[PDB]
C-alpha cells in the first residue's frame, strides 16, 4: 500500500503542446529533450551542422518554422542537458567531437544563437553523454564513443580528470550518484561499473548484468543502489536492482515484454518512483522501489496510441504543487512535443506534505575547486510549499 | 466503488461496479398531478419519479425527460438522477465515480450538460460517458462483433473488430420500443380499444411486452391469423375489462423490420445491421457475420433472433455463417458491460476527474470519451 | 550455425545454413492500426509484423519497408529483422553469423546501412551480403549460366561463366510481382471489382498467385477467351463474394513480356535475358543459352518456362539450344543457394568480422562483398 | 447539330454542340411515391424525374441511378435520358448524334450498355463516349495540363501533355460531393439537427453548396471557430426552422484533403494530383505543375484553389511554379469542352455510326473510344 499506487497520466490539450517541431532523426538513443522550469530544449534536425530548439515554456501551440535555434555545432547534436544550478545555461554534445555550453537569454532567442560561451575539446569522436554534477558548481561530465569519460570545468574550460582505461567498449549512459562522488555507467560488454572519478579507480563492477546484446541502462538511486534496464537472450526487456555492496546476484529481476527499443529510466528521488520509458513505445510504466521485497513494485502503466521519439522530465521546482502533480513528462513525437502530467488523486485541495518532501534546490552545494580536494556535500534542499 | 448508471429513453438502470445485475431498475418517468387535491393534511408531493409515478399514474401526467436518447428536459433529468442516487441506491454521488451511457451520434451538448450536472450539481469525483453498444460487447466477453442495441428511444449498430471500432460504419435509427408502443396504440383502435392518455400508454407497453412476438414469416402468419383463432390471446385491463388481440401480436414488432408501417423511409433493423457490416472492410465482414450480438429490451421479442438470422442470411452470401447471439439477459447487457468496464484496472486512467473539469470546462468530455 | 536471411521486397525467408528449406517464411509487411481502440484491457500492440499483420489486415494499414529492392523505411526494417530473429527463428543474432541478400545495381547506401544495423543493433559476429542471382546458381549445382531472378520488387539477370561474373552484362528491371499486383489491381475494375485499400491489395495478390498463368501465344489466347468461357475461373473473397475473371488471368503476367502495358519503356524479361547474353563474350553465349535459370516467386506462373523458351529461341540463332531451367522449388532458390554458400568451408574466410567493421566502418562491405 | 449530355453521378447537363452553356440542367434523380394517393382524378404519375421530383420530394423516395459514376439502375437511367431528350431538350434523339461522358477506370459493361441503349432504345444515328477530364481540358483552351475533375460521385485526375494522355498516370477516387453530403449529415447531428430521409439529404446538399468553404489552414481555422462566433452562419429550412452551423462549414470540405475523416485509407485530392504528376515522365512534370486545372461542382468551394496551391507547393520542389487554374465556370467545364469537341471538323470521323454498331455489337465502343 502506497500513495503512489494511484498515479495516472493526463496529457494536456493541443494548445499547450508544442507543434511544428522537426525532431532530429539521429539513431543515437538519448532523451532528445531537456526541460527546466524556465525553457524547453528539443534536439531538432538541421539542414547543415546541428541545432536544437530552445523556447520558453509559455511559447506553446504552433512553433515558427524560422524560429531561431541554437546552431553552433558542425554536426548533429546527440544530447543536451540544462545546468541544475543555472536555468539559463545549457550544455550540448554532437558528432563534431566537442562539447559546447550555451547561455540562453531570459526572454529566449531572438536571433539564431551560434557562438557558445565555452567549447570543450577532449574527445576524438562523437560525444553522446553529457551529465552535470549534482552538487559541485561548474563541473560537467562528458562521455563519447572513444570510451573515455572527461570532467569539464565550464567556468575555467579546464579538464580536471581523464579516465580512458575503464571502459573497453561502447558506453551507453552515465549517471551521477546522490552526492556526486561516484557515477555508474553501462558498457557494450554487458558490464555495469561504478567509478570514482576523483581517484580514477573502479569501486565496483558487475559483469554480464543482463544477457542481452541490446543496449542497457544503469542509474544511481538516492539510497545508493543501482537500477538497471536490459534484455535477455530472447530480447526480453528486464529491470534489475543491484546493491553495490552485494553484486553477486541482483536484488530483483523482472521481465516486462519482448519488444525492441532501449528502456530509458526516469527516477524521482523524492518519490522513489522510476518511470520506464522505451524508445518507440507508446506506454510509460512506473515502478516503486522500497526496502520490502521484491523491491520493485509495479504500480500502473500510462498508455497512448502514438510512439514517442524522445522524453523529457521536468524537475520538482517546476511542477504544479497545488494540483498534486509529482511528475511532468514532455513526450516527443515526430513533429510534436506533448507534455504529460503525472498526478496523485487527492480529495483535499491543500498542500500535501507527504507528497512533496524537501527537494534539491538550484543552489550548488560546493564549487569545482573544493570538489577536487575531495570535499563532498549533499545537495541543498529547498521547500515546495511556497 | 464506482457507480454504473445506464439511462435509456424508457428505463433507468443503476448499480455498483463489479455486480452482475443492476440494483435499481425503475421507469425513467416524471409525473405531476393534473387535478386539484381536496384532501388536506395528505402527503401529496409536487412530482413523482420512477415506480412512484407508475403506481399513481391514474392521476398524473407522465413525462419522459429522454426522447430518442436525447434529454429534452434537464430539470426533470436532475430529479431522476437525484432519485437514483439518494432514493434507489442510497449513496452519496460525491464519494463514487459515475459511469454514464449514451447512444452514438448524439448531440454534443447532450453529453456536455451531463458532464456539467454531474460535477456541479452532484459533485462527483470522476465521471465517464460510454457508448451503449460498446458496453454490450463487454458483457458477451467478445472483442469482435457487431452489436445491434435497440432500446426505448434509439436503435444503433456499432461494429467492433479486434477491439477497434469503425465509426464510419456506425448506423443509428430513431425507431425503438416507444415507436412500437405508439404503433400498437394506433392499431388497437381497429378492434375498438382506445388508449390515449399517458397512463394508458404504459398499459399498452405492458401488453406489448407480454403478448407480442416476431413472426418467422409475416405473410404466412397473416394467413394463419385470418383463418383461425389459434394466435388470439386475452389480456386483462387494470379496471377488470378483458381485451383480445389477434394479428396485432406480431404486427407491432414487424415495424422493426418494415419501418414503412410507421411512415418511415429508413430500412429495417436487419438491413441496418447488414448495411453496417457492408460499410466495414472486406477482411472483417466474415467475423462480424458470426458475431452478431443483440442487446436492449426491444430485442426481447420471442423469435426475433430466428427472424434476424433468416433475414441476414438472405442478404449475406450463402458461404457465410450467420450466427445471432441473443443471451437471455440481453436486456441488461449495457449495464453488465458497464459494470465490467468500470471494474477494469486499465480503465482507471480513463476517468474524467474533477480536476480536468475545472481546467477544461464541460468540453473535456469530447477529448476523453468516445 | 550460420543464419541465411533472404530479405526480398515482398517476403522474408530465414533459416539455418545447411538446411534444405527456410524455417520461417512470412510477408515483409508492417501494419499499424488506422482506427481508434475502444476496448480497454485488450493486448493491442502498436504495430504488427509478418503473419500477424496479414491476419489482422482488416484494421491495419500495411506498409512494405522495401520498395524495389531498396529499403525505404529503415525503422520498419529493424522491426522485421527483430521479428525474424527473436519471434520466428527464436535465436540470438549475436551468436550466429548472418548472410544477407541484395539485388545488383542497388544504391551503395542501402548495403552500408544493412552492415551498420547488423553490427550495431544486432551485434552479429560476422556478416555478409550476397547477390541474389548468384545464390540461385548455387542451388542449381552449376558454375555456368545466366540467372533470371524475378521477385516482388526487382527483376535482374546476372550471367556467370565458369564461376566468373560479367558485371557489365548485368541488367536490372524495376518491373516485378508488385507491379503485376497493381496492374491486376487496375484491370480488375473492368469487371466492376473495386479494390483500393492496402489490405485489398493482399487479396489481389492472392488472386494472382492462384489463377494467373502465362499464355504461350498471347494473341491466340485473347481470341480463345473472347469466344468462350473455358478460361474463366472463380475466386471467393474473404467476405464470401465470388468473383470471376477471364482474360485477366493471362493479361497480368503478360506485362512481364510487354512492359508497355504499364507505360514502361523497358523491354520484357525475355528480351532482357537475351540482351544480357549478347553483352557477354561470343565464346560463352552458347553455354549461357543452355543454362538459363529461373528464380524468384514471379517465375512461378504456369507456362512461364515454355513462353521464355519460345521467346528466347526467336531471338537466339536457330543453331543454339535454348534450355530454360525452372526447378519446382525455384521460389526458394535464393535461400537454398545461400544455405549452400554459407556451409562451404572455403567461404568461412570471406565473412566480414566485427574487428573489420570496427576499424573500417560500414564502408567495408564495398571491399569484401561483390 | 450534335447533342452533348454530361451524365454525372448527381446532376445531368444537356445541350447542343456549338453552344457555350448547357440548355437543360437538372438533378439526376428518379422519385416514386412512398404513400397512398387518396385523391381521385388528379394526375399522379408513377415516377418523377429531375426538377419535378425535386419539387415533390416531400412525398417521394429519391433514387440516384448513377452511383460513383457507375449506373446501378438502367431502367431508371432510361427514364432520365427519355426526360432529357423529350421533355428538356424537346428533340428527337434519332436525328442528332449524341456525345456522352464517362469517368475513367469505369467497368467496361457500363459503356457497353450505354452504347446498346443509345442505338436500340433511342436509335441515335451516332454516339461517342469521352472522358470527363479530357473534355475539361478542351474548355480551358489547353493541350497540356493535369485536370482534377471532381463531381458528385468520382474524383479523377488525367494528366495530358501535348495532346497525349498518360493512362498509367490516371488516378481515380470514389470520394466526391455525395460523400461530403453524407459526411455533413453525420456531423450536423452534433448540433442536434437530424436529417435521415432522401428528401432531407437534398436539403443538406443545399446547405453544403451555400455555407461550406475550404479553410486555408484547417488547424488555425478550428481554433478561430472555437474562440468566437464570427464563422457561424444561419440557414433557413423549408419549414421555417433556422439552423446555425460553425466549424461544420469547413470540416465537411476538409474531407477532400483528409479522407481519413470518412474512414477511407486513400490520399487527399492534393496528394492524388501530386501522385498522378509524379507517375508521369520527368520532362513533363514542370508543365503539369503550372497547368493544373480544376473541374466539377465539388471544386466550387470558396478558397479551394488557394488551399490546393498551398498543399501542392509543399509537396512539389520549390523551384517549380504551382499554378491552379480554376475558371469561374468550371462547374460546366466538362460540358463546354464536350461542346467544343463535338463541333470540331476533325472529330466527325470519330463517331460510332449505326452501321459500325450493327456489325460489331456493343463491344465496338472499346475500340473507337478511349
Ligand atoms: N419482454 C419484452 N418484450 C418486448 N419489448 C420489451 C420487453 N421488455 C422491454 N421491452 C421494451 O424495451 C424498451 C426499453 O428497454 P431497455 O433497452 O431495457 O431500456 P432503455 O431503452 O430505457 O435503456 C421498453 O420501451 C419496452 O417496451
Ligand atoms: N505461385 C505464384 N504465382 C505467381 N506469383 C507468385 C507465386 N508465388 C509468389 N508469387 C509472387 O512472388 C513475389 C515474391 O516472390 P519471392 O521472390 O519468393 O519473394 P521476394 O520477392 O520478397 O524475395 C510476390 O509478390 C508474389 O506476388
Ligand atoms: N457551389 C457549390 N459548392 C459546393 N459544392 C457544389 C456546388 N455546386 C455543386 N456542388 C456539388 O457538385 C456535385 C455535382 O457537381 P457537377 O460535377 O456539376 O455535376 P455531376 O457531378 O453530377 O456531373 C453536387 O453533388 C453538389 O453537391
Ligand atoms: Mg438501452
Ligand atoms: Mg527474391
Ligand atoms: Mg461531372
Amino acid at each position: 500500500q502506497s500513495k503512489f499506487r494511484h498515479v495516472f497520466g493526463q496529457p494536456v490539450k493541443n494548445d499547450q503542446c508544442y507543434e511544428d517541431i522537426r525532431v532530429s532523426r539521429v539513431t543515437w538513443d538519448s532523451t532528445f529533450c531537456a526541460v527546466n522550469p524556465k525553457f524547453l530544449a528539443v534536439i531538432v534536425e538541421a539542414s547543415g551542422g546541428g541545432a536544437f530548439l530552445v523556447l520558453p515554456l509559455s511559447k506553446t501551440g504552433r512553433i515558427d518554422k524560422a524560429y531561431p535555434t541554437v546552431c553552433g555545432h558542425t554536426g548533429p547534436v546527440l544530447d543536451i542537458d540544462w545546468c541544475p544550478h543555472n536555468d539559463e545555461v545549457i550544455a550540448s554534445g554532437s558528432e563534431d567531437c566537442t562539447v559546447m555550453v550555451w547561455q540562453i537569454p531570459e526572454n529566449g532567442l531572438t536571433s539564431p544563437l551560434t557562438e557558445p560561451v565555452v567549447v570543450l575539446e577532449g574527445h576524438t569522436k562523437r560525444v553522446g553523454i553529457i551529465a552535470w554534477h549534482p552538487t559541485a558548481r561548474n563541473v560537467l561530465l562528458s562521455a563519447g564513443c572513444d570510451n573515455v569519460v572527461l570532467i569539464w570545468n565550464v567556468g575555467t574550460a579546464e579538464e580536471l580528470y581523464r579516465l580512458d582505461s575503464l571502459h573497453p567498449d561502447l558506453i551507453y549512459n552515465v549517471s551521477w550518484n546522490h552526492n556526486g562522488s561516484l557515477f555508474c555507467s553501462a558498457c557494450k560488454d554487458k558490464s555495469v561499473r561504478i567509478i570514482d572519478p576523483r581517484r580514477g579507480t573502479l569501486v565496483a563492477e558487475r559483469e554480464k548484468a543482463h544477457e542481452g546484446a541490446r543496449p542497457m541502462r544503469a542509474i544511481f538511486l538516492a539510497d545508493g543502489k543501482v537500477f538497471t534496464t536490459g534484455f535477455s537472450r530472447m530480447s526480453e526487456r528486464q529491470l534489475a536492482l543491484w546493491d553495490p555492496e552485494n553484486l553477486e546476484e541482483p536484488m530483483a529481476l523482472q521481465e516486462l515484454d519482448s519488444s525492441n527499443g532501449a528502456l530509458l529510466p526516469f527516477y524521482d528521488p523524492d518519490t522513489s518512483v522510476v518511470y520506464v520509458c522505451g524508445k518507440g513505445d507508446s506506454s510509460i510504466r512506473y515502478f516503486e522501489i522500497t526496502e520490502e521485497p521484491p523491491y520493485i513494485h509495479f504500480l500502473n502503466t500510462f498508455t497512448s496510441k502514438e510512439p514517442q521519439r524522445g522524453m523529457g522530465s521536468m524537475p520538482k521546482r517546476g511542477l504544479e504543487v497545488s494540483k498534486c502533480e509529482i511528475a511532468r513528462f514532455y513526450k516527443l513525437h515526430e513533429r510534436k512535443c506533448e507534455p504529460i502530467v503525472m498526478t496523485v488523486p487527492r480529495k483535499s485541495d491543500l498542500f500535501q506534505d507527504d507528497l512533496y518532501p524537501d527537494t534539491a534546490g538550484p543552489e550548488a552545494a560546493l564549487e569545482a575547486e573544493e570538489w577536487v580536494s575531495g570535499r563532498d556535500a549533499d545537495p541543498i534542499l529547498i521547500s515546495l510549499r511556497e | 466503488a464506482a457507480l454504473v448508471v445506464d439511462n435509456g429513453s424508457g428505463m433507468c438502470k443503476a448499480g455498483f461496479a463489479g455486480d452482475d445485475a443492476p440494483r435499481a431498475v425503475f421507469p425513467s418517468i416524471v409525473g405531476r398531478p393534473r387535478h386539484q387535491g381536496v384532501m388536506v393534511g395528505m402527503g401529496q408531493k409536487d412530482s413523482y419519479v420512477g415506480d412512484e409515478a407508475q403506481s399513481k399514474r391514474g392521476i398524473l401526467t407522465l413525462k419522459y425527460p429522454i426522447e430518442h436518447g436525447i434529454v429534452t428536459n434537464w430539470d426533470d433529468m436532475e430529479k431522476i438522477w437525484h432519485h437514483t442516487f439518494y432514493n434507489e441506491l442510497r449513496v452519496a454521488p460525491e464519494e463514487h465515480p459515475v459511469l454514464l451511457t449514451e447512444a452514438p451520434l448524439n448531440p454534443k451538448a447532450n453529453r456536455e450538460k451531463m458532464t456539467q450536472i454531474m460535477f456541479e450539481t452532484f459533485n462527483t469525483p470522476a465521471m465517464y460517458v460510454a457508448i451503449q453498444a460498446v458496453l454490450s460487447l463487454y458483457a458477451s466477453g467478445r472483442t469482435t462483433g457487431i452489436v445491434m442495441d435497440s432500446g426505448d428511444g434509439v436503435t444503433h449498430t456499432v461494429p467492433i473488430y479486434e477491439g477497434y471500432a469503425l465509426p464510419h460504419a456506425i448506423l443509428r435509427l430513431d425507431l425503438a420500443g416507444r415507436d412500437l408502443t405508439d404503433y400498437l396504440m394506433k392499431i388497437l383502435t381497429e378492434r375498438g380499444y382506445s388508449f390515449t392518455t399517458t397512463a394508458e400508454r404504459e398499459i399498452v407497453r405492458d401488453i406489448k411486452e407480454k403478448l407480442c412476438y416476431v413472426a418467422l414469416d409475416f405473410e404466412q402468419e397473416m394467413a394463419t391469423a385470418a383463418s383461425s383463432s389459434s394466435l388470439e390471446k386475452s389480456y386483462e385491463l387494470p379496471d377488470g375489462q378483458v381485451i383480445t388481440i389477434g394479428n396485432e401480436r406480431f404486427r407491432c414488432p414487424e415495424a422493426l423490420f418494415q419501418p414503412s408501417f410507421l411512415g418511415m423511409e429508413s430500412a429495417g433493423i436487419h438491413e441496418t445491421t447488414f448495411n453496417s457490416i457492408m460499410k466495414c472492410d472486406v477482411d472483417i465482414r466474415k467475423d462480424l457475420y458470426a458475431n452478431t450480438v443483440l442487446s436492449g429490451g426491444t430485442t426481447m421479442y420471442p423469435g426475433i433472433a430466428d427472424r434476424m438470422q433468416k433475414e441476414i442470411t438472405a442478404l449475406a452470401p450463402s458461404t457465410m455463417k450467420i450466427k445471432i447471439i441473443a443471451p437471455p439477459e440481453r436486456k441488461y447487457s449495457v449495464w453488465i458491460g458497464g459494470s465490467i468496464l468500470a471494474s477494469l484496472s486499465t480503465f482507471q486512467q480513463m476517468w474524467i476527474s474533477k480536476q480536468e473539469y475545472d481546467e477544461s470546462g464541460p468540453s473535456i468530455v469530447h477529448r476523453k470519451c468516445f
